[PDB]
């Protein structure tokens, strides 16, 4: 029992900082463009009209 | 001997519900999906940014 | 008869065993961040979906 339930934990760990390495610089440059964008999109949308 | 392997087959099915969100692909692919929609979409925004910016 | 055979199976599956968690120990001590991690990529695939 506890062979088994430390092999699957490994394989969590693993998994779980292959995706933390790759999410970090996404989720710090977010409000930046989120913002930038809809004042972009909102300032176009005024054009066709 | 019966009880106690299928307590371990309860113990790990626990422990994969738990971490199926991040873990497992089906979750994960859908928001592969998500991310590709959005980088096309940017890549035409970049790619007009002149007649973009005379309008 | 019957039950000595089944000891002696036993005590070589209990070697086997030994040898494979000694192995497993000299990878373990940093565990106590799991839970934190998890939470922490779950926290940041929400923020950007």
């Amino acid at each position: 029992r506890d062979l088994t339930l430390l092999q699957r934990e490994e394989r969590l760990r693993d998994l779980i900082e292959k995706q933390d390495e790759v999410l970090t610089p996404v989720v710090t440059s977010k409000d930046p463009f989120k913002d930038n964008y809809t004042t972009f999109a909102t300032a176009l949308d005024s054009t066709r009209h | 001997a019966e009880i106690n392997q299928k307590s371990l087959e309860l113990e790990l099915l626990r422990l994969e519900k738990e971490t199926a969100d991040i873990t497992h692909p089906l979750y994960l692919g859908q928001k592969h999906q998500a991310l590709q929609a959005m980088n096309s979409h940017l890549e035409a925004v970049l790619r007009e940014k002149r007649s973009l910016r005379q309008r | 008869q019957l039950l000595i055979k089944q000891i002696r199976d036993m005590r070589s599956e209990h070697v086997a065993l030994q040898n494979q968690q000694k192995l497993a120990e000299k990878v373990d001590r940093k565990i106590s961040d799991k839970d934190e991690n998890i939470q922490k990529t779950r926290c940041m695939w929400n923020t950007i979906m």
